[PDB]
């Protein structure tokens, strides 16, 4: 069943249709600063907790930092550990 | 003149009014330029018993 | 006795012979036709 | 056969309650002559029980372990299985009754609305006015049904509200 | 502070129905909760309650300890 | 005024220039269901359905049942002509119904909508150029056209008693369609089989002789 | 506006004429609002254009021999090796669906980054046939009711299945060989008190 | 209580719950005969919980001396 | 304006005198409309050539010893192997069903993008007899009498046959040989007692 190659596979699958298909459509969607404004104006040390304290830059062209990297790997290998373990049990239901 | 005439019916548009959106009969209208001129009689009384109350320009509207 | 018919007609009179009228209907139907649990004649 | 109940004509707990009540009264009527008052009540009594047995066990209800009718409230099993006659027919036999009380008063109200002082003609009642629409609310849901489709059965924003709305 | 995810403040003044049969829907109520202390433990307690009657309804039906069911007491 | 009960009242609404121009209007309506005029016109259209159907039906009941008292004909009592005809039949009766639903609901759904509308199927292009022939008439219920193939709605002197008398046949055959119902009820036997009976014996064999009608007598 | 849908009803004022398959059916009113009567109208046309390919495949399976629609996915359970036109396909459930994911992911999220687009010309028109025209009109009203009649005939067939357990082709012989006792109406799952 | 006063309990207004034992029945209780969706042997619902927890579940439902889905009445 | 259909019956004002056939046949008013009389009248010459060719074949077919109109379709059931003029066919039921959908579907399709064409002079007119004039409007109503004729003629056939069984020459034979003994009447289904 080669898991390296299943986890590998839905990886590099779901980081794929995050960079090249649901970019822009996550791009348009996770600009909220809007009505929706910043969560704090204060000088706190707790409303500097609540701001974005470091922007993470990226020299990807697309703007694919190792956030947008963490969620597409963390959904890929969510399903293609799905796929191992659905396999796992040598069957499904219907 | 001002206010509906004095056996006009008019709906009370005062929302802490017991005859809010009621319907109550004219009695008088103070044409002295003073607050509440209206005077609405009412065939059903409030919690107290009363009839009748003042109400403004505002708070009164036509039939 | 106009009086009287309008005393007759006041709510505790109306609702007194009203009232024996229906529990009389229902009495003497339970009477003629003796425990209807349902519906089947 | 519906929820596990069976029929009280094939049901042995429906025949023992039966012959129980049977024996209760006849252990009463032991007690008195061949044909006092007493005996007669008792045995108008014992076939009232029986006829009531009999009457319940050819409507075709269903009987628990206990031996007692069981109502099939669900219509689609009352209308497959032939118990509509427990609670399905007369569910609309009381709402008939219900709707006419209610179309009756509520046409009384309008009516006496009119008056000069419609409070007296509600504690003393306008009985030829009464009995009027008392004969003709036999026809309340269709009437009903015709002034709710003109608009007319409610009302509009007029009625009162608090002032939060 | 990652830059991902969704502000609940969007997600409530999106959910505005067509037809206007909710009017404004949840448009402001974002406002409302965080700022309301008493809807925040109302809704809280609301929750709380109906999950603590779970609990009741399911540990008595799918008793979870071990020789629980057989000591009735308890 | 030709009234159903000479000194009543009669209602204001079946006195007005509206209802007076419906067929067989003698003022009955104690209940008031007509105080509206949209609901007397829509159970004027009833009745006139209902007062169609009827005649249809009860003529299929007597016609048949007296043909086949006198031998001319062996149709089965109407209570038991649904299973008879089901046994013969090329078809289950709940496909028979099905059918009947659509083409039914087909053509009420047009007189629905006429009702709705008066005039409105005659929308062109709706049909096949039959829609010219859906207008109806000037008169809701008496839609004419391919309906009036003898053209005895074209008079304007004979109309009047023409309503008449479909309203009349319509109501009386009601009443016997409800008298066929509580007949089997509670005799037991077809209509003309209780009509021979009650000419037989009159005054033993009626609806006061039988258990039923008046358990008190 | 092409037909009424009830001969005498007079049409919703939020139906444009324009809009292709306008025959005035709204009678709940959802397309009241022009921002959802935009969506419906794509949903409309991407719906049908699904059910008339869904229906055109569920009819070839069957009549040129390789079962029924409802049978053909039953090669994942009940053992393996996908079959198309006869010619088995190297593919397992798992692979195919992966690949199905991604491809229809790309796919439609290129169509749903293009806003409200229902009639792509160019790519997805290469016989040219719609230029916004006369023809192009016509043809467009012919896509959305032959759609509609395609997701009759799905909804039919999911439904004929549901109660007889047959398939398309195989219920239509049914109904041509008995049609008074092979029918909706015959079966004691459409109508119970039949 | 007027019947069982009157010592006629047959009279009672004993109403069966149907819908609460339709559900049970969905859950594969097959005391009351309804074989509709884990009590029907036959179903889907029934077949694709078979390699899962259904064996147990339905051993357990179907046994009348826990408190799992009590058998009910009026 | 060519007869009358009822003596002394004067005729309806909506159906012109230059329309061939005109008897002043309208008692349901059906033709009262000008575009449901346009469309009638295309539809009653179509409806007339059609049952001139088929009570002309349902003629032929029994005038030359190959059976009747109504037992020719049955060797699609009871077996195969169709016929013509004696001469078998290598077409079954399925082939040739479908092959008349579709070339009867491009005639037609063809014949209604004309619109209302109910006399498609030059392809269809090789032989050159009508070129509107007294000659074709003769031949016009020649076409719609004939045609009236075999529609009454058909409608014969299947109401002979659903009462009889026999086939139309059949059924003249037995009106030939007891024309009393042998008409409608005498059949236990037209009239209802006797
Ligand atoms: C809301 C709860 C409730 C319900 C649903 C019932 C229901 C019932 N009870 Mg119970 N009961 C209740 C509360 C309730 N009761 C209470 C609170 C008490 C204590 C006071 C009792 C004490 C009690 C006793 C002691 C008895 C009942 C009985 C009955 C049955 C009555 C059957 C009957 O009379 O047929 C009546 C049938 C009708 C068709 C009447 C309908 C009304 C009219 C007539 C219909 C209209 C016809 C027509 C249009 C009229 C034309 C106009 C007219 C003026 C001519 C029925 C099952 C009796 C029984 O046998 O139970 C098994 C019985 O003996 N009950
Ligand atoms: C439509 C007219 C009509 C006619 C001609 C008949 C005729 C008959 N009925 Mg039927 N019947 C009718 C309507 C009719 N009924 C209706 C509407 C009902 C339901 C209430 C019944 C219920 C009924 C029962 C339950 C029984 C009969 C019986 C009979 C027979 C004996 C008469 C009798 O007992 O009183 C008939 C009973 C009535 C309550 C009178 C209803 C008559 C209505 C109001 C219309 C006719 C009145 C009209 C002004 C005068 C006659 C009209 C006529 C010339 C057309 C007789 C053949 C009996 C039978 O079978 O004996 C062999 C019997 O047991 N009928
Ligand atoms: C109040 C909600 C409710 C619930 C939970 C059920 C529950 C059920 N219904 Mg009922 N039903 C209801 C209301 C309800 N019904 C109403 C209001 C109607 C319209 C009269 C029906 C008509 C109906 C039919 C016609 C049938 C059911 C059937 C069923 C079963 C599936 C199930 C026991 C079916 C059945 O008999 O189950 C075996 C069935 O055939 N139902
Ligand atoms: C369902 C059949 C039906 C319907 C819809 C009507 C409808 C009508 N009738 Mg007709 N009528 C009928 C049967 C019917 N009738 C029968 C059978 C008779 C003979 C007994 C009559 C005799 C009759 C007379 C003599 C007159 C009318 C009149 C009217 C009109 C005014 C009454 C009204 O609005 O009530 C509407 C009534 C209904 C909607 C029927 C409701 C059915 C109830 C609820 C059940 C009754 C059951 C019954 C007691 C058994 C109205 C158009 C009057 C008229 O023509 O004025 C224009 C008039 O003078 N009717
Ligand atoms: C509302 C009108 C109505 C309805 C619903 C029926 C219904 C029925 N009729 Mg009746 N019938 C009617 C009016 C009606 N009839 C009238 C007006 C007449 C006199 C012309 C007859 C004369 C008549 C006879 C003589 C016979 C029937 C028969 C039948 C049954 C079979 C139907 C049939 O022939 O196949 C459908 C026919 C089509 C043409 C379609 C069915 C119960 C037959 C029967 O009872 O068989 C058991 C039968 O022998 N009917
Ligand atoms: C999901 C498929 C779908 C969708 C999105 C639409 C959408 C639309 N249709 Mg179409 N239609 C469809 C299927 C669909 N239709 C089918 C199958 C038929 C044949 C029966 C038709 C026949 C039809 C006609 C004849 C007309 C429309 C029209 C319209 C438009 C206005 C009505 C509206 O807003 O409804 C929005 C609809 C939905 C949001 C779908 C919701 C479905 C609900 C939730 C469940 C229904 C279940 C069903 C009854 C049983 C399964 C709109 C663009 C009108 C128009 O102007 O066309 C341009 C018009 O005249 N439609
Ligand atoms: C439609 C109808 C009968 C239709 C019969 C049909 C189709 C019969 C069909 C069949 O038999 C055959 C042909 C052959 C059989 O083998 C098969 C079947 C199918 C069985 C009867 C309506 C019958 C309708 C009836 C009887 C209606 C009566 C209404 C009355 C009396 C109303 C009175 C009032 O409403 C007013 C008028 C005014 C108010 O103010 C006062 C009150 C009093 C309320
Ligand atoms: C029926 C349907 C929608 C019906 C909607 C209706 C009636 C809407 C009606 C209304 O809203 C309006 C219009 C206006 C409102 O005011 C009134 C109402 C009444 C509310 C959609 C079907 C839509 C159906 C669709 C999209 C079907 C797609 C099918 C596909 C892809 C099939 C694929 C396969 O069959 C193959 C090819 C091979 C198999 O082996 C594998 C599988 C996968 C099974
Ligand atoms: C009768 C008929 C139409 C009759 C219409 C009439 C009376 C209309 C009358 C009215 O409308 C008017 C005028 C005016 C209105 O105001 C009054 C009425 C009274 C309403 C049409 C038949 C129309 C008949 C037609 C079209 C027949 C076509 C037949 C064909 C194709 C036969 C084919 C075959 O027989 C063969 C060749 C070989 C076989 O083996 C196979 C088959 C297939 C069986
Ligand atoms: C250089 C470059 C390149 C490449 C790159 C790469 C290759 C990257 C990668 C990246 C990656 C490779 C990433 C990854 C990520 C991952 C992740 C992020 C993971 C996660 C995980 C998780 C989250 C888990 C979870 C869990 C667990 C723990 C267990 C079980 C359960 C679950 C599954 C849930 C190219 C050529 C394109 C070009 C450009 C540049
Ligand atoms: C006053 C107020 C308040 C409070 C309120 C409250 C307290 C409420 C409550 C409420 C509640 C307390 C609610 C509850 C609910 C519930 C629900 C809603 C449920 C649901 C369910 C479901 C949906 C289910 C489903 C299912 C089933 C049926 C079974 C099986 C499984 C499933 C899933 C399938 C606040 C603060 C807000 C503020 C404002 C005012
Ligand atoms: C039946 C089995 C398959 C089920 C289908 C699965 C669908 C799940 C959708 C996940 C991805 C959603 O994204 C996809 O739909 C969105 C609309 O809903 C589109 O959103 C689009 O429409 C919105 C309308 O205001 C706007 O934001 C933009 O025009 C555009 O982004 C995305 O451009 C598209 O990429």
């Amino acid at each position: 069943l080669d898991p390296q190659i299943v986890i590998s596979g839905s990886t590099a699958a779901f980081l794929a249709i995050g960079r090249f298909v649901f970019l822009g459509y996550q791009r348009r969607e996770a600009n909220f600063d809007s009505t929706v404004g910043p969560k704090t104006t204060g000088a706190t040390y707790f409303d500097d907790l609540q701001k974005n304290s470091t922007i993470f830059a990226t020299n990807d062209p697309a703007g694919f930092n190792i956030i947008d990297v963490a969620g597409w790997g963390a959904l890929g290998h969510a399903v293609g550990f799905a796929v191992l373990a659905i396999n796992s049990l040598q069957g499904a239901n219907l | 003149e001002v206010g509906p005439k004095r056996g006009s019916l008019v709906k009370i548009l005062r929302p802490e009014s017991y005859w809010f959106n009621q319907v109550g009969k004219v009695v008088s209208v103070d044409q002295s330029g003073v607050r509440y001129p209206v005077v609405v009689r009412f065939e059903n009384q409030n919690y107290a018993g009363v009839t009748t109350n003042n109400y403004a320009l505002d708070e009164v509207v036509a039939a | 006795m106009k009086d009287f018919t309008t005393y007759l007609s006041t709510a505790p009179v109306i609702a007194t012979i009203w009232f024996t009228f229906t529990a009389g209907l229902l009495i003497e139907i339970n009477r003629y036709f003796p425990d209807p649990l349902v519906f089947s004649f | 056969d519906i929820a596990g109940l069976t029929p009280c004509s094939e049901s042995k707990a429906y025949a023992k309650l039966e012959k129980k009540e049977l024996k209760t009264l006849e252990k009463r009527l032991k007690q008195y002559e061949a044909d006092s008052a007493p005996a007669v009540a008792l045995k108008a009594t014992m076939e009232r029980t029986k006829a009531r047995f009999a009457n319940y066990a050819k409507a075709g209800l269903l009987c628990g372990n206990d031996g007692l009718p069981h109502l099939i409230a669900d219509p689609g099993l009352a209308l497959k299985y032939g118990h509509a006659g427990e609670v399905f027919i007369p569910t609309f036999g009381f709402l008939y009754v219900a709707g006419y009380i209610g179309y009756v008063g509520r046409q009384y109200l309008i009516a006496v609305k009119g008056e000069a002082k419609p409070t007296d003609k509600e504690i003393i009642i306008d009985v030829p006015l009464a009995t009027k629409l008392a004969w003709q609310g036999a026809g309340w849901p269709l009437a009903a049904v015709q002034e709710l489709q003109r608009g007319t059965l409610l009302e509009k924003e007029e009625n009162i509200t608090v002032s939060p709305r | 502070n990652f830059g991902i995810g969704h502000r609940m403040q969007a997600i409530l003044e999106a959910h505005t129905p067509p037809s206007g049969s909710l009017g404004a829907g949840h448009k402001g109520l974002f406002d409302t909760v965080n700022n309301s202390l008493h809807f925040q433990l109302g809704l809280a307690l609301a929750s709380v309650g109906t999950i603590t009657s779970l609990v009741a309804q399911h540990m008595y039906s799918l008793p979870p300890y071990a020789f629980q069911a057989i000591d009735f007491t308890t | 005024r030709q009234s159903w009960l000479p000194g009543s009242q009669i209602p204001a609404h079946l006195d007005t220039p509206a209802a007076q121009a419906l067929a067989g209007n003698f003022g009955f309506d104690p209940l008031g269901l007509g105080k509206d005029p949209v609901a007397l016109r829509w159970y004027q259209q009833a009745e006139l359905i209902h007062c169609r159907t009827a005649m249809a039906g009860v003529a299929g009941i007597l016609i048949p049942g007296l043909l086949t008292k006198a031998g001319a004909l062996n149709v089965p009592e109407w209570y038991d002509a649904g299973k008879v005809a089901i046994e013969n039949s090329f078809a289950p009766w709940g496909s028979l119904l099905a059918v009947q639903l659509f083409l039914c609901g087909f053509v009420e759904a047009k007189r629905w909508q006429d009702i709705r509308k008066p005039g409105s199927q005659g929308e062109p292009g709706s049909f096949l150029g039959f829609e010219a022939s859906l207008k109806g008439t000037s008169e809701l219920g008496y839609p004419g056209g391919p309906f009036d193939p003898l053209g005895l709605s074209k008079e304007a002197d004979k109309w009047a008693d023409w309503k008449l008398k479909e309203v009349k046949n319509g109501r009386l055959a009601m009443l016997a369609f409800l008298g066929f119902v509580a007949q089997k009820y509670a005799t037991g036997a077809g209509p003309v089989d209780n009509l021979a009976a009650h000419l037989k014996d009159p005054w033993h064999v009626n609806y006061a002789t039988n258990g039923v009608s008046l358990p008190f007598l | 506006k092409a037909g009424n849908w009830l001969p005498g009803s007079d049409a919703p004022a939020w139906l444009p004429d324009d809009l292709p398959g306008n025959y005035g059916f709204d009678p709940l009113s959802l397309g009241k609002e022009p921002a959802s009567l935009k969506r419906f109208t794509e949903s409309e046309v991407i719906h049908g254009r699904w059910a008339m390919l869904g229906v055109a495949g569920s009819l070839a399976v069957e009549l040129l021999g390789y079962g029924n629609w409802y049978d053909a996915p039953l090669w994942a359970v009940n053992g393996g090796k996908a079959t198309w036109f006869g010619i088995e396909v190297p593919f397992d459930l798992n692979a195919l669906l992966a690949f199905e994911f991604v491809a229809m992911a790309a796919a439609e999220g290129q169509r749903g980054d293009a806003g409200g687009v229902v009639y792509p010309g160019g790519a997805f028109d290469p016989l040219g046939f719609a230029k916004d025209s006369s023809k192009s009109g016509e043809l467009k009203l012919k896509e959305i009711k032959n759609g509609r009649l395609a997701m009759v005939a799905f909804l039919g067939f999911v439904a004929q299945h549901a109660a007889t357990g047959k398939g398309p082709i195989a219920a239509l012989g049914e109904h041509l060989a008995n049609p008074w006792g092979a029918n909706f109406a015959t079966n004691g799952i459409s109508v119970p008190f039949f | 209580d007027v019947m069982q006063a009157f010592g006629t309990p047959e009279k009672q207004i004993l109403i069966e719950p149907v819908f609460a034992q339709w559900i049970q029945a969905a859950h594969g209780k097959a005391l009351y005969g309804f074989d509709f969706l884990l009590s029907s042997k036959t179903s889907a619902a029934f077949a694709n919980g078979q390699s899962l927890w259904l064996p147990g579940w339905l051993d357990a439902i179907n046994n009348n001396q826990n408190s799992l889905f009590l058998t009910i009445g009026p």
